RNA sequence: CCCGCAGAAGAAGCACCGGCUAACUCCGUGCCAGCAGCCGCGGUAAUACGGAGGGUGCAAGCGUUAAUCGGAAUUACUGGGCGUAAAGCGCACGCAGGCGGUUUGUUAAGUCAGAUGUGAAAUCCCCGGGCUCAACCUGGGAACUGCAUCUGAUACUGGCAAG
RNA sequence: UAGCUAGUAGGUGGGGUAACGGCUCACCUAGGCGACGAUCCCUAGCUGGUCUGAGAGGAUGACCAGCCACACUGGAACUGA
């Protein structure tokens, strides 16, 4: 078992790289309500598999650019 | 740091006796008890809420001789304290060194008991203690050194003590001058005239 | 080095020295790795005033610890007392 | 032993052709110091003869109230038009801790330990009126026991 | 109100400005009359109310009233302005401080004499 | 649009009680039934009963002690605005303990008192006095 | 720190007293001089100015000024409102967003439970201990409401599939 | 203050670093950030804590301790773990 996170894949065009939101559902610090809060990350993915709008599983590593510090494990949810 | 000006008058000002005076002869004569101090004394205005609290705290911190930095202290530590405020303050005040000497009776007076604890007096537990507000605990030896033993002051003051009415919380030996604080005092073993509500009251507004 | 040293605490004519790990470059007072025991130079009779956690010292000797001079007294100190 | 006490006496004018003619209203409250309350609003042209119209309306339609050992049986609010009243059940020792008009009302009904707070218009009628309604309805564990169709044990 | 509101728009806390913005959180500031001169009261009173208009250290050029009975004050007068209105001269904010630099203690004062500089007399 | 029905049920049982209403039926739902038998369970109404297939009516029979309503007060909490979920330490005590609070924990909808037994917190429904 | 010496000897001021707010009288002035935190006071009987006597409150300090929070539910998450007091867009359509009738399955994101790791020391608080007492120092606890990971629960909310 | 960015975003290959890396360079691709506020403007050392408050908050960051930055102003490296 490893350290992972999911999110749907926002763009895929920057080639061998994918952008990545991790949306979380956070509550609010003072009015208590939750909400959708984003997060949108660089990740390396090798051989250009991903497709734009696919969910895919992504673990940390060593930076490999000046934004890219993230690599997918596995694409999940990859239709069209 | 002390009150230094005329007792009676802050007796007066109470109402009550506050016991500034030794009680060899009686306050009716040493002063017009009834009649509050001053040029407007034959009038008594009715007493707002916040007036009567005040004249109870005012009435309390004379009784002892506690200015007010040192008794908002008292309450503070009192309201710190587990259990009831009001009582608390009271067990507090009367466990300070000088009221346990007075109420032994190595004074006449409050007054004169301080005076006697500054000028080293008094050993409490075999060392001389010199703070009047050090705070004698249950069990604790208090006795009079004998350089004061031979005072005169000391001897006329056991008699008047013998006068009065003795403390449940203490016992004394006259002949040896030691007295024990057995306990703190509970309220009901302290004076039912202190209405100790209304300080806390006050302090708590 | 990492060393185990007396840190100066308490009031002016009253001190009272915490037994902390550190590493020597640190100001005496400041940042330190562990706080392993005290030492108590005005304590009356009848208090103990003395404190030393011996395993943790001797734990961290055997990682490398230097020990200061009035550390290394107090442990014969305590050692004899025991 | 009815215990009774004047939180309020205020001047009031009316005009004439002459001129303005002042009269005084006092809100006085009354209570056994077992659960029994009531206050009453008493107006003349001097002020002891409203305090008494103000005491024996007092006296008359007073209400019962369920006290727990001396103090409230659960937080309850109350409102009266403007006066919205918040009062709250507190450890023994811990005194009234109340406004004005609220602490003359709790002490006569017999409260020993309260912890109040007057929000809203702190108008002495209005917040006498809205402490009464809020100390009326509070109801006790004997009371939500019955309603329930349950022993007290069961609730607690 | 609404929740959803609130978050998208938080409620502001009620900027209050000072009301003696020239001492500029300062207890009391220094500064030079510029020129001293008596005025008229509001509507419910009458007097002449002696007043200087002070240019302070930090540039500011307000308007301090002088209490006490009399003073020996005129132009190039360096004195200590202190916080405090005169309710009844408009857009007066200030105090000078009676015991201070160039202004002296009021003469003959027995009480207050802390609030108008004057020492304990025998 | 209808956007909470455990509401617009605690709004209905509410009007019941304030007008004298016998019964008052609603479209009936697993959710809302369950809330139900915890009320019947605790003592504030009377019965419940859902009677259809296709579309289903829940009929509560309200409960009347003294000719005044048995429910003092009945407050949704969370609500699709804004949800609201306590820990089992932080669950709240209604009228100091008189009134429930019904929870929905991992383990079914239950009152307050019954979920701090057990141990678990959840989303806060309703307080009823 | 202790012992001795002499002698009440060397040691009390500051503010306030119309209401809020504890404490009142006389004289002087006469909308002047002045006061004032607010409301107000003074135009010839001023408990409000100034002096005196008397009193009240603090006390080696006491007032004033500045500054922050409180009271202030006066930005209202807890905890406000919008007919007439300030406040419903002139009316609609509609993208983002917020919210979503009812059933079953599934997931376990929110949610909940347990553990593990961390959350420096000081500080705050509790029971002790040491300075004659206190301040102050100090032993041990509690707390640090948090964050992360793992393992569970699946009622509710979210996702997915069929209705 | 609504658009900002060309080493800019990513790739391949060289060089460089104690170390990963547009850190740097050559070429290729045309990306990347942004209404969940980019860019621009004003203000500011951060935290444990401190004051206040029933709490939730509000204000604050002297002293003590942790982290950071600076050393007349602007650049630069050398020595060295
Ligand atoms: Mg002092
Ligand atoms: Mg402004
Ligand atoms: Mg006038
Ligand atoms: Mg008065
Ligand atoms: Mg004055
Ligand atoms: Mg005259
Ligand atoms: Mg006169
Ligand atoms: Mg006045
Ligand atoms: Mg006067
Ligand atoms: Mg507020
Ligand atoms: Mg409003
Ligand atoms: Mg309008
Ligand atoms: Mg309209
Ligand atoms: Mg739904
Ligand atoms: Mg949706
Ligand atoms: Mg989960
Ligand atoms: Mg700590
Ligand atoms: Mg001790
Ligand atoms: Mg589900
Ligand atoms: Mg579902
Ligand atoms: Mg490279
Ligand atoms: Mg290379
Ligand atoms: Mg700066
Ligand atoms: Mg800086
Ligand atoms: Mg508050
Ligand atoms: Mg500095
Ligand atoms: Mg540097
Ligand atoms: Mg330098
Ligand atoms: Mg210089
Ligand atoms: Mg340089
Ligand atoms: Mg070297
Ligand atoms: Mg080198």
């Amino acid at each position: 078992k490893i350290r992972t996170l999911q999110g749907r894949v926002v763009s895929d065009k920057m080639e061998k790289s994918i952008v990545v939101a991790i949306e979380r559902f956070v509550k609010h610090p003072i009015y208590g309500k939750f909400i959708k809060r984003t997060t949108k990350l660089h990740v390396h993915d090798e051989n250009n598999e991903c497709g734009i709008g696919d969910v895919v599983e992504i673990r940390e590593c060593r930076p490999l650019s000046k934004t890219k510090s993230w690599t997918l494990v596995r694409v999940v949810e990859k239709a069209v | 740091a002390r009150y230094l000006g005329p007792k009676l008058k802050l007796s007066r000002r109470e109402g009550t006796d506050l016991f500034l005076k030794s009680g060899v002869r009686a306050i009716d004569t040493k002063c017009k008890i009834e009649q509050a101090p001053g040029q407007h004394g034959a009038r008594k205005p009715r007493l707002s809420d916040y007036g009567v609290q005040l004249r109870e705290k005012q009435k309390v911190r004379r009784i002892y001789g506690v200015l007010e930095r040192q008794f908002r202290n008292y309450y503070k530590e009192a309201a710190r304290l587990k259990g009831n405020t009001g009582e608390n303050l009271l067990a507090l005040l009367e466990g300070r060194l000088d009221n346990v000497v007075y109420r032994m009776g190595f004074g006449a007076t409050r007054a004169e008991a301080r005076q006697l604890v500054s000028h080293k007096a008094i050993m409490v537990n075999g060392r001389v203690v010199n703070i009047a507000s050090y705070q004698v605990s249950p069990n604790d030896v208090v006795s009079i050194r004998e350089k004061a033993k031979k005072q005169s002051r000391v001897k006329a003051a056991l008699e008047l003590a013998e006068q009065r009415e003795k403390p449940t919380w203490l016992e004394v030996d006259a002949g040896k001058m030691e007295g024990t604080f057995k306990r703190k005092p509970e309220r009901s073993d302290l004076s039912a005239d202190i209405n100790e509500h209304l300080i806390v009251e006050l302090y708590s507004k | 080095m990492v060393t185990i040293r007396l840190a100066r605490h308490g009031a002016k004519k009253r001190p009272f020295y915490q037994v902390v790990v550190a590493d020597s470059r640190n100001a005496r007072n400041g940042r330190f790795i562990e706080r392993v025991g005290f030492f108590n130079p005005i304590a009356s009779e009848k208090e103990e005033g003395t404190r030393l956690d011996l395993d943790r010292i001797a734990h961290w000797v055997g990682q490398g610890a230097t020990i200061s001079d009035r550390v290394a007294a107090l442990i014969k100190e305590v050692n004899k007392a025991a | 032993e009815l215990q009774e006490k004047l939180i309020a006496v205020n001047r009031v004018s009316k005009t004439v052709k002459g001129g303005r003619i002042f009269s005084f209203t006092a809100l006085t409250v009354v209570g056994d110091g077992n659960g029994r309350v009531g206050f009453g609003y008493g107006k003349a042209r001097e002020v002891p003869a409203a305090i008494q119209k103000a005491m024996e309306k007092a006296r008359r339609n007073m209400i019962n109230v369920a006290l727990n050992n001396g103090t409230l049986q659960h937080p309850v609010k109350g409102v009266h038009t403007g006066s919205r009243v918040f009062m709250q059940p507190a450890s023994e020792g811990t005194g009234i801790i109340a406004g004005g008009a609220m602490r003359a009302v709790l002490e006569v009904a017999g409260v020993h330990n309260v912890l109040a707070k007057a929000y809203g218009s702190t108008n002495p009628i209005n917040v006498v009126r809205a402490t009464i309604d809020g100390l009326e309805n509070m109801n006790s564990p004997a009371m939500v026991a019955a309603k329930r169709g349950k022993s007290v044990e069961e609730i607690l | 109100a609404t929740v959803n509101q609130l978050v998208r728009k938080p409620r502001a806390r009620k900027v209050a400005k000072s009301n003696v913005p020239a001492l500029e959180a300062c207890p009391q500031k220094r500064g030079v009359c510029t020129r001293v001169y008596t005025t008229t009261p509001k509507k419910p009173n009458s007097a002449l109310r002696k007043v200087c208009r002070v240019r302070l250290t930090n540039g500011f050029e307000v308007t301090s009233y002088i209490g006490g009975e009399g003073h020996n004050l005129q132009e190039h007068s360096v004195i200590l302005i202190r916080g405090g209105r005169v309710k009844d001269l408009p857009g007066v904010r200030y105090h000078t401080v009676r015991g201070a630099l160039d202004c002296s203690g009021v003469k003959d004062r027995k009480q207050a004499r802390s609030k108008y500089g004057v020492k304990r007399p025998k | 649009s209808m956007q909470d029905p455990i509401a617009d049920m605690l709004t209905r049982i509410r009007n019941g009680q304030a007008a004298n209403k016998a019964a008052v039926t609603m479209p009936s739902s697993k959710l809302k039934v369950a809330i139900a038998n915890v009320l019947k369970e605790e003592g504030f109404i009377e019965d419940f009963k859902v009677e259809g297939d296709t579309k289903p009516e829940l009929e509560l029979t309200l409960k009347y002690f003294q000719g005044k309503a048995v429910v003092e007060s009945i407050q949704r909490v969370s609500r699709p605005g804004l949800r609201i979920y306590k820990r089992k330490d932080e669950l709240p005590k209604v009228m100091a303990g008189l009134g429930i609070a019904v929870v929905s924990t991992s383990k079914g909808v239950m009152t307050d008192r019954a979920a701090r037994q057990a141990g678990l917190g959840g989303e806060i429904i309703c307080y009823v006095a």
